């Protein structure tokens, strides 16, 4: 009972630290991610250039192998280290058994790790939670999310940082059964999320795909300007 | 209320101690580095301008780590030799195991790791320290980086300190370059920055310090420049006061 | 006194509390006494039985470390039986690397050392015990000795360590010590016990001797008290 | 006050162990009932949204050919514990090319289930069922964060533990059948539940001697479900 | 002030430390009185004993402690500290006699004692030694010494020395009697040790209750005195 | 009640067991030391508490090497370990490259060992500020320490009680060039402008750094010096 | 030997006011050439070389360790490195591995950082310094370049005659040299400029 | 050369005491002694003093 | 009352509270009886239930052919100590080749709570051992205490309500001593009948008894020998 | 009428005492256009704007966020003396009323 330290529980049976650590993702940039049948996509909001430098460092979406994608939220330093791990992780499997990164073998390393580093004595939880997206199997797309405590959740689409509940709600009212492949409408459905966005600025938008096969491509601010022209031609043709 | 260590969060959830290392930041000296190609250039504000003291290091705030690399420095004073030693150790592991220059991104996280692991492990006191980064590598030329005690760290064109600096950064974006890498240009415009930031009455040239770095035919040097072109860097910028009072 | 906690600090006037609330504990326990004569030393406790789920003969406060050392303590028994072990673990080595019987004031010393270092740091208490040391030896003749809960260790030719801590030696002192052996101090501790508290606070309470010197050739061990039934022949004669 | 573990109370007791009930509570339920004939096993899922793939969350896995789990709490304690039952239940047939039985099993986890040390770290936040079929027949098993393991003929956990144990010892006696115990025990969690059951919410999890392999009922607890 | 309540070996305002100088009283909870006396090719040591008791022992009380066979010293304080110390110094001069192939000088002790209670100072979590020690010795081309050790680390050594609880009266007397530039021909040292703490006792008492500590340039043994020749000097100095 | 200890910032400042220790160092014994043309100077102010204490006994002035003096103002008993380090330390130096250390080298070893030790969080730090200087390459050297690990380089400077006094007389009556003799003449007067006047062979220490060598005056030299020196 | 399993040849001339070092350009396995171009002789800073020979690989590891100790001199203390400081930390970083010991004879060759003033000298492997005045030399051959540089050496000499001696010297003794040939590099270096030639030596 | 301490009503009670002293020494002759016995009277703890770490 | 925290602070009255607690946490154990004749040594102790579909908490449980147990208390550190009890009989099987006489095991006990009891960082063990063994010298019943202040005795009780227990011992241990095993055993269960409110009767489920003796091994009984045991009672004199 | 409501007496949030909680959440992003409306029912103002602009800007809705930019509006309107308030008021008191106060906290943090 009190919100120090993390080792003791409340008296009616909670851990306030990581209840709390929750709290500093979801005051965190927003980052989308849904599976197509064929090609995933995701991307993150807030890209916010601030006029005098670069921010090809500050790109919030990498990779750990070429079959696998990330995404976070929180703060961007524990992000650092646990990807700089799962990249070292993911090279130490293939050292290993010689298949291609599973998907759920990484989440469960990653949680794995976030969990066993949650439990020692004072060691400050990683406040991030990841998005880990990955099509292996037979080219079956996979997206897990993890958590500060550390519990992979399986999910079809995905929505964390600010307004969580408002983003994946639109996701209720968008993800019928028709989405893909159809590869042309899980775009235009990646652009939705974006138009959907809590500022949809449509310039600091940052979207990155994967078609399950091919690398990781960054698109281009004249295609995005294009669907969000035939988003607004959608809009006008419902009137 | 939730101050006590470093670790672990206050509920918002916030932080004690980042918050804390930047508002240690903030009363140091101020620094900067500019937009130039071929070449780059680092400033620096003289703290302690008593008269006994002898200024035979030719260097305070500067750090010439490795060859091709410079970096300010601002903040708590003997962490920075902690950290300089260990940072040149680094860049000296990466030659000894390559033979080839460090690529200064790599050395940029690799500092940023030192830091947060003394961010997130307990109970320890993070390095209330950031520091600047110049240099130049094989694949994109001359360079400008920020370190932070939470190990963020920014690609900058120009740079940021405290609250000596908050305008510093404001005048460099009111009076933004970009095209001219003339760096005598650039050393003016950093004269003006010192000259309205600094409260240095008419910026004496005992109270500065100027670091630049040009790549020269495969050497890369780095140029600690002396005092006299700094006198007349000031006389040419109050020459410039003189044509600025032409409009009167 | 608040000021009072760790056993590392000092007080504002200068003494630490953790040794002297050691030190109080043991002055609640059992009265536990001893003396020599000119051949040998003399151990005797007031040991009591808690109603009537006792045996006679459990949990004896006479220890025996040594050939010829053994204990008599008194205070936290637990406690004392790990100091005894410390103290037969140091008597083992001495005898491995010397080759001889430990002289009894170096086993003190090392016993009053391993007793500081208890009494130094914070993470551990200082000691609940307090006890004796006899011995005895053809070249040496006899030693008794005597260890407070902090670690000042000398010696005596008599002890009383429980509650009637003065009221013993009131009368111990009165006792013609030198000229005397030690079968007729045999008598003399059993007449000590029995006169303080015979039956005033608790309702009974059982003696035990032990017994070193030159009568036994340098063992130590309890007498055979049930032999020659020293105490309520004449017990029953002190109490006039 | 009882901040920590490495203080008793007046009268009795920890005052971290007792946290560690109270954090049962605020679980799923789980509901399983010990029958001649195997062992019957149920739980909720309590599934937030649509997105939310059902057969994705575990609570029935699978330590042994014949021996089922199901945790109740924390999710990664429970992770933790079954991966060194999934270690220590391969060592035992390594060393003894045979099956460690439920109760071996239930020990082994129960010895550090209670090995929370920070020196010389908090004790774990999940209680577990555990069904089984020894060379005694079938066997069902519950623990505790304490470790204080006993076994239980039909234990039900959880949030709503209450009712479901009386309504269960309502119902329940020495002799039932399976397909009774099943409807039974499902009857009890649509009375605990607070959605329409379908067959996403609940799944069950069958052991029994002759049909020792597959310890799970896939799109047939449809069927189950609608006779009711 | 404190203000800080000066629990552990931390620095308080203005700008001192508190633990060392409540241990600067340590020794006068000892209630005992120390004097060391150099004048001439002798050193002189006396200090009383406190017994009370006639069940207690005479010859186990002494605090006069033989270091080495050229090294004596005497104890205040509270006795197992002291003799914590004393063990110390043995094991230390028996480790010089080995690595460096002769007798210690008496400095170099003090220097490595003093050490030790600075580290014992240095680092916490440990009590730090409240008893104070005070060495003679016969050097060879420098003659004779005194020095005293504290449990604050600041070895320190000089002519007409005192430590324990009465002895600022003892220094004033030692100001007030070092200062006439007479010779020293050692029944002088002994006159005014025994007289200086007939002085500041005032009892003028037997000569079983001091002990007398002496070491001099004629046989650098260290030397306890007996019964006899204590009662010879003391009706020597009787007028 | 707050900082306490070592591990956290101060909700707004800097470090509180620090500024206590430059406060213990700054109620110690006065000091200074001049850096000349030709050498430089340290001196010292020793006033033993009673009449009874030996000047032969603990001395301040302190060599390093042969040619690097060294005193402070502060604690003894922790001045001693940090010397006994520098001392090892240059040892070590003189193993590895069979040549005597460079001044600066010691600043940085030594100020790497100070900070080290302000490191967090169970110690305390040193009640010791250092002054550290030699003739090391022609061109003599001063360098003052603090307990914060933190090192400068002076024309001449003082440290201990009414040290900003001293420092406005050193600003005012001393200068860039002078000789040895200049030195050790100023020394002793901006030690005895704040000391107390029964100032003897005894009270005071001094060592000075010749390019011959670093070299600790004797009492004889010091009373043929300082017999009504002005 | 182990010492002749790659061969090896250095040379190193004290002349007049300047100073001259030398090595062969062969690399093989014992009989077996591989390539005419190994560097064995490296810079040090600036008007400062050393010259290794033995195995190569103890020859490239010594070299870069050599380097990163260097550089963490240099970049601690900003003035550049004396010969003698060279000297007892190669003799250092050599008796580190007492009885793990590497296999080469270093050769140290440069001039006074702030005089013209020559310096040579030479290390065993396991870290005796020597220092001389006429010529030192290492490698497999050694004798043949003994006779040749106590046979031409005179104290005072002009940079040509140096260079020229020192030419002779490498041809005739590699010449009689088996497993070590295969062209000749020479540094001759002084206060105002570097000079390095190649020789056209028998390829045979 | 005893601090610290000493507060100015202090220094008159002090005379006091070391006169009135010497009046029970029956002479108006101010020795030491009654000095001695002033500080110890009048001061009124604490004092050791010090020579520690300066 | 900022003193009663921790273990290694001594109270200003000397007596360390957190000792007194782990007793009042031994306290409430269940109910369990030993007492020994002089060729047989029995322990008899008191089952209980989370539930009526729950099976019964064991009490007894063994040890070695000649060592067997009693236990109250906490159950992580009785079985921590079972495996250190198990682990330092069969280590003097191995080297000497004997079974251990039980004195020195019980020592060996005491040696190894202690340390959890003068150190921090490590609560002392509620614990509640009834221990009976065959040395050379026929039976011994040893309990123990979370102070390491091992108790021998002839006859004892310990857990809730165990005082009626003890007053039964104090009226039949002059009669305990001649008796053979049965009237032996229920005696013991007339210890054990008095250590329960007289509203419900001790049934089959709820008790466990074991028996060592000087020729027979260590051997656990439940509801199946104990159904002999059962009979020859009499009800309680209502 | 309460801000947090975690650190309240359980003992006083009972019925018997109070009977009807009532959730106060920030609605909707459709009735920031009502506060709008309402905020600017009585004050002159020219097309210019649509509040779909402020919809898709901030993500946390209050009548303390409109009324702030309707009075920050007016005081730009003052500030350069007109009426009819425009659209380049809106922009500017948008930037400094999302800036005064929602941020948290200096970078970074998160990012």
């Amino acid at each position: 009972s009190y919100d120090r330290a993390i080792t003791v529980f409340s008296p009616d049976g909670h851990l306030f630290q990581v209840e709390y650590a929750q709290e500093a993702v979801k005051k965190g940039s927003t980052a989308v991610g849904v599976r197509g049948r064929d090609i995933v996509v995701l991307g993150v909001e807030k890209k916010s250039v601030a006029k005098l430098q670069d921010e090809r460092t500050v790109r919030k979406i990498c990779a750990l192998d070429d079959n696998v994608c990330m995404a976070f939220a929180g703060l961007t330093a524990d992000a650092r280290i646990v990807i700089n791990r799962a990249r070292v992780e993911c090279q130490s499997h293939r050292l290993t058994v010689e298949d291609p990164v599973t998907v759920e073998y990484i989440t469960r390393y990653i949680a794995s790790l976030k969990q066993r580093y949650t439990q020692s004595n004072g060691r400050r939880p990683f406040g991030i939670s990841a998005l880990i997206v990955g099509f292996d199997f037979d080219g079956t797309p996979r997206l897990y999310q993890t958590d500060p405590s550390g519990t992979y959740h399986a999910w079809k689409a995905n929505a964390i940082g600010r307004g969580a509940k408002s983003v994946r709600e639109f996701l209720e009212k968008n993800y019928t059964d028709e989405a893909i492949e159809t590869d042309d409408l899980t775009i235009k459905l990646v652009i939705k999320a974006l138009l959907e966005v809590v500022q949809s600025g449509g310039k600091n938008i940052e979207l990155a795909v994967m078609r399950r096969d091919q690398s990781l491509k960054i698109l281009n601010p004249e295609e995005i300007e294009k669907y969000v022209a035939e988003i607004e031609k959608e809009k006008e043709e419902n009137e | 209320r939730y101050d006590s260590r470093t670790t672990i969060f206050s509920p918002e959830g916030r932080l004690y101690q980042v918050e804390y290392a930047m508002e240690a930041i903030g009363h140091a000296g101020t620094c900067l580095g500019i937009l130039a190609n071929d070449g780059v250039l680092l400033a620096a504000e003289r703290r302690n301008i008593h008269k006994l003291l002898d200024e035979v290091f030719f260097s305070e705030k500067i750090y010439k780590l490795n060859e091709d690399m410079a970096c300010s420095v601002a903040g708590i004073t003997s962490d920075a030799n902690v950290l300089t030693n260990e940072l040149r150790l680094i860049a000296q592991r990466y030659l000894l195991q390559y033979q080839e220059p460090i690529p200064c991104e790599q050395l940029v996280t690799a500092l940023c790791d030192i830091k947060q692991a003394y961010t997130q492990f307990g109970g320890k006191r993070p390095f209330g320290v950031s520091l600047l980064y110049i240099g130049w590598d094989k694949h994109y030329g001359f360079q400008l980086y920020q370190s932070d005690p939470s190990g963020n760290y920014g690609g900058w064109k120009a740079t940021c300190i405290g609250n000596n600096s908050a305008a510093a950064v404001s005048m460099l974006k009111q009076d933004y370059k970009e095209g001219e890498m003339t760096l005598k240009s650039a050393l003016a415009l950093a004269i003006k920055v010192l000259n309205k930031t600094m409260d240095v009455s008419k910026l004496s040239a005992e109270k500065v310090e100027i670091a630049t770095l040009t790549r020269e035919n495969g050497k890369t040097v780095i140029r600690v420049l002396k005092q006299k072109e700094v006198e007349q860097l000031i006389k040419k910028h109050e020459e410039e006061e003189a044509k600025a009072e032409r409009e009167k | 006194t608040g000021y009072d906690l760790s056993a590392s600090t000092f007080s504002p006037d200068g003494r630490v509390f953790q040794v002297e609330y050691a030190m109080k504990a043991v002055e609640n326990s059992s009265t536990a006494i001893g003396i020599r004569c000119k051949d040998g030393v003399v151990f005797g406790v007031e040991k009591l039985v808690l109603s009537k789920l006792y045996e006679e003969g459990s949990n004896k406060r006479l220890f025996n470390v040594d050939r010829h050392v053994g204990m008599a303590v008194a205070g936290l028994l637990a406690d004392a039986r790990s100091l005894a072990d410390i103290a037969r673990e140091e008597a083992s080595n001495f005898r491995s690397n010397f080759g001889y019987n430990i002289p009894l004031k170096h086993l003190a010393d090392r016993v009053a050392m391993y007793v500081h270092a208890y009494t130094l740091y914070s993470a551990v208490r200082p000691f609940g015990c307090s006890f004796m040391l006899g011995s005895y030896s053809v070249n040496d003749g006899a030693q008794l000795y005597m260890i407070d809960p902090s670690g000042v260790s000398y010696g005596y030719w008599g002890c009383a360590i429980g509650k009637a801590r003065q009221a013993a030696k009131t009368e111990i002192e009165k006792l013609q010590m030198k000229e005397m052996t030690c079968r007729d101090i045999v008598k003399e501790v059993a007449k000590i016990i029995y006169i303080v508290h015979d039956e005033v606070k608790d309702k009974a309470f059982e003696l035990e001797l032990s017994w070193v010197g030159e009568l036994t050739n340098g063992r130590h061990e309890i007498v055979p008290k049930d032999i020659r039934e020293e105490a309520e022949k004449y017990a029953k004669e002190s109490l006039k | 006050y009882d901040r920590g573990v490495n203080t008793f109370s007046p009268e009795g007791r920890l005052f971290q162990v007792e946290y560690a009930i109270e954090a049962i509570k605020l679980g799923s339920t789980a509901i399983g009932i010990q029958t001649s004939e195997g062992v019957c096993l149920a739980v909720e899922k309590r599934i937030t949204s649509p997105l939310m793939e059902p057969s994705s969350i575990e609570k029935i896995v699978e330590i042994d050919a014949h021996i089922g789990c199901a945790m109740s709490g924390l999710i990664a304690d429970a992770k933790t514990l079954i991966d060194k039952a999934r270690v220590e239940t391969q060592n035992h047939w390594f060393t003894y090319n045979e099956t460690m039985t439920v109760e071996s099993v239930t020990q082994a986890v129960s010895n550090l289930a209670l090995q929370f040390g920070e020196e010389d770290s908090r004790p774990f936040g999940v209680a577990l069922l555990f069904g089984g079929v020894d060379e005694k027949g079938p066997q069902l098993f519950h623990m505790d964060p304490s470790g204080t393991f006993v076994q239980c003929d039909a234990r039900a956990i959880g949030s709503a533990s209450e009712g479901a144990q009386s309504s269960l010892q309502e119902v329940y006696h020495k002799s039932m059948t399976l397909k009774e115990a099943i409807k039974s025990s499902l009857i009890i969690l649509k009375q605990v539940m607070e959605e329409k059951l379908n067959a996403t919410n609940i799944e069950l999890a069958t052991v029994q001697p002759g049909q020792n392999f597959h310890m799970f009922t896939k799109e047939e607890l449809e069927e189950v479900i609608k006779d009711i | 002030s404190a203000g800080f309540d000066r629990h552990i070996t931390i620095f308080s305002p203005e700008g001192r430390l508190y633990q060392v100088e409540y241990a600067f009283k340590a020794i006068n909870q000892g209630g005992l009185t120390s004097v060391a006396v150099r004048g001439k090719d002798c050193a002189v040591i006396v200090t009383q004993k406190k017994v009370p008791d006639k069940l207690l022992d005479s010859s186990t009380v002494t605090h006069l402690f033989k270091i080495t066979e050229n090294i004596g010293c005497v104890m205040t304080g509270m006795t197992a500290d002291s003799r914590s110390q004393v063990q110390r110094a043995r094991y230390e001069a028996a480790n010089w006699k080995y690595k460096y192939g002769y007798e210690i000088p008496v400095d170099m002790l003090c220097k490595r004692i003093a050490d030790i209670s600075q580290v014992y100072t240095q680092n916490a979590e440990m009590r730090p030694l409240g008893c104070c020690m005070i060495l003679i010795g016969i050097d060879e081309e420098q003659g004779p010494q005194v020095y005293k050790c504290d449990p604050a680390g600041y070895y320190c050594g000089f002519k007409a020395t005192a430590a324990g609880v009465k002895q600022t009266e003892s220094t004033s007397f030692l100001e007030k009697k070092v200062k006439k530039k007479f010779d020293w021909t050692f029944e002088q040292t002994v006159e005014t040790a025994i007289t200086c703490l007939s002085t500041v006792l005032s009892i003028d008492f037997k000569p079983s209750e001091i002990e007398v500590g002496v070491v001099t340039v004629e046989n650098p043994k260290f030397r306890i005195l007996t019964e006899a020749e204590i009662d010879a000097h003391l009706v020597a100095l009787a007028e | 009640g707050y900082s306490f200890s070592l591990t956290t910032f101060s909700p707004s400042g800097k470090l509180v067991q620090i500024e206590y220790a430059l406060a213990a160092v700054a109620g110690g014994a006065p000091s200074v030391g001049i850096k000349a043309a030709n050498g430089v100077v340290l001196a010292t102010e020793k006033k033993q508490k009673s009449i009874l204490y030996d000047e032969r006994s603990v001395h301040k002035v302190e060599p390093i090497t042969k040619h690097i003096g060294l005193v402070y103002s502060g604690m003894g008993p922790d001045y001693r370990v940090l010397v006994h380090r520098a001392r090892k330390l240059a040892q070590q130096y003189y193993l590895v490259y069979q040549e005597p250390i460079p001044t600066a080298q010691l600043v940085q070893r030594v100020a790497s060992v100070m900070q080290e030790y302000t490191q967090s969080g169970g110690v305390r730090p040193f009640g010791v500020s250092l002054l550290i200087c030699g003739w090391n390459e022609g061109r003599p050297y001063l360098f003052q320490s603090d307990p914060s690990g933190a090192y400068f380089a002076w024309k001449a400077t003082a440290m201990g009680k009414n040290y900003v006094n001293g420092k406005t007389f050193l600003e005012k009556r001393y200068n860039e060039d002078l000789e040895l003799e200049d030195a050790i003449h100023t020394a002793i007067l901006t030690l005895k402008e704040s000391f107390e006047g029964q100032m003897t062979e005894d009270n005071i220490e001094v060592g000075i750094c010749n390019e011959a060598g670093f070299r600790r005056l004797t009492p004889t030299e010091v009373k043929d010096y300082l017999a009504a020196i002005a | 030997s182990i010492m002749s399993y790659n061969g090896g040849a250095v040379m190193a001339m004290k002349g007049k006011n300047c100073v001259a070092i030398a090595a062969d350009r062969r690399f093989g396995i014992q009989a077996q050439m591989v390539t005419t171009d190994f560097q064995k002789i490296f810079p040090m800073g600036d008007r400062l070389y050393i010259g290794l020979a033995g195995l190569a690989t103890d020859v490239q590891t010594v070299a870069q360790r050599l380097k990163f100790r260097l550089n963490l001199y240099e970049l601690k203390e900003g003035r550049q490195i004396k010969p003698y400081t060279l000297m007892s930390m190669v003799a250092n970083l050599l008796y580190e591995k007492r009885f793990g010991p590497y296999y080469t004879e270093p050769v140290i060759a440069g001039l006074d950082p702030k005089t013209f003033k020559p310096f040579i000298c030479s290390l065993d492997l396991i870290g005796c310094p020597m220092v001389t005045d006429d010529f030192v030399v290492s490698g497999t051959c050694a004798e043949q370049m003994y006779g040749m540089c106590e046979s031409l050496w005179e104290p005072n000499m002009d940079p040509d005659h140096l260079f020229e001696t020192i030419s002779q010297a490498m041809l005739n003794a590699v010449d009689r040299d088996a497993v070590s040939g295969m062209g000749v590099i020479v540094h001759i270096i002084e206060k105002d400029k570097i000079t390095t030639r190649t020789l056209k030596a028998r390829m045979d | 050369a005893r601090p610290d301490k000493i507060s100015g009503a202090d220094i008159n009670s002090i005379c006091q005491e070391s006169g009135m002293l010497a009046v029970r020494e029956n002479r108006y002759i101010v020795l030491a002694k009654d000095f001695e016995k002033a500080y110890k009277t009048v001061i009124k703890k604490d004092e050791q003093e010090h020579e520690f770490y300066k | 009352n900022q003193y009663d925290n921790d273990v290694t602070v001594w109270s200003p009255q000397g007596r360390i509270h957190q000792i007194e607690y782990a007793m009042e946490a031994v306290k409430q154990g269940s109910a369990t009886v030993g007492l020994k004749s002089k060729t047989h040594a029995v322990l008899v102790a008191l089952k209980r239930a989370q539930s009526e579909l729950a099976a019964h908490q064991k009490k007894i449980l063994h040890v070695d052919n000649h060592i067997g147990i009693s236990i109250a208390g906490l159950t992580a550190d009785a079985r921590l100590l079972c495996n250190f009890m198990r682990q330092e009989c069969l280590d003097s099987r191995f080297v000497f080749d004997r079974p251990l006489p039980v004195s020195r095991l019980v020592s060996l006990i005491g040696s190894k709570t202690q340390i959890p009891t003068q150190r921090y960082g490590r609560r002392p063990y509620g614990v509640g051992l009834l221990i009976a063994g065959y040395d050379d010298m026929g039976p011994h019943i040893f309990q123990t205490c979370p102070s390491a202040n091992y108790f021998d005795c002839r006859a004892m009780s310990i857990g809730a309500r165990s005082q009626s227990a003890r007053t039964y011992l104090e009226r039949h241990m002059s009669e305990f001593m001649e008796c053979n095993l049965n009237e032996l055993v229920k005696h013991g269960l007339r210890a054990l009948r008095e250590t329960l409110p007289a509203e419900q009767d001790l049934t089959t489920k709820n008790v466990s008894i074991g028996i060592v003796g000087k020729d027979l091994e260590f051997t656990i009984y439940d509801d199946d020998d104990v159904s002999p045991f059962l009979e020859g009672l009499e009800e309680r004199p209502q | 009428a309460t801000n947090r409501i975690e650190t309240l007496d359980p003992a006083l949030i009972r019925p018997g005492r109070i009977d009807r909680k009532i959730e106060f959440p920030l609605p909707d992003e459709k009735t920031k256009k009502r506060i709008f409306q309402i905020h600017t029912s009585r004050m002159t103002l020219a097309d210019d704007v649509t509040l779909d602009d402020l919809i898709m800007a901030k993500d946390d809705l209050s009548g303390a966020d409109i009324k702030a930019i309707c009075t920050e509006a007016g005081l730009m309107a003052l500030r350069e003396r007109r009426m009819k308030v425009t659209n380049e008021d809106f922009k500017k008191s948008k930037e400094n009323v999302l800036y005064k106060k929602q941020e948290g906290t200096p970078e970074g943090l998160y990012l």
